[PDB]
């Protein structure tokens, strides 16, 4: 059912679901998972508000279409950040690391599943790297 | 706890 769906998903261009994506935030580490259970709270904090929209792990790339507005915002990629790192809360929240090369600097994205599970996104993006570099 | 391999690898 929901792996039976998601197999394909990461395949095509949406693996994901609703997410929170509260914007970015600046770190200095860029070298563990942990760097993102932490950054995941400085955005919880104030400054970057979240956004409601919807989360397509792509194997070529993430991409967020707002949900409110279809007017996207992660137009990132997966091969392009460091690399993603969960949480160790509730697993509810998810945040991916970029150093520079495009920011001069330490910048880690955070975001939160909107559907509550830790499946419907983080299994979901632990399969698309494996699919990424399938050739 | 994952993370990307496909990765360009960033100077």
């Amino acid at each position: 059912h929901q792996w039976q769906a998601d197999e394909e998903a990461v395949r095509s261009a949406t693996c994901s679901f609703s997410v929170k994506y509260l914007g970015c935030v600046e770190v200095f580490e860029s070298r563990g998972m942990q760097v993102c259970e932490e950054a995941l709270k400085v955005l919880r904090q104030s400054r970057r508000r979240p956004v409601r929209g919807l989360l397509h792990v792509s194997g070529d790339g993430l991409r967020v279409v707002d949900d409110e507005t279809k007017g996207l915002i992660v137009d990132q990629t997966i091969e392009k950040v460091s690399f993603c790192a969960p949480d160790r809360n509730h697993e509810r929240g998810f945040s991916y690391i970029c150093r520079d090369g495009t920011t001069r600097r330490w910048m880690c994205h955070g975001f939160l599943a909107c559907k509550d599970s830790g499946e419907r996104l983080s299994h979901a993006v632990g399969c698309a790297f494996a699919v990424c570099l399938e050739r | 706890g994952f993370s990307n391999m496909s990765f360009e690898d960033f100077p």
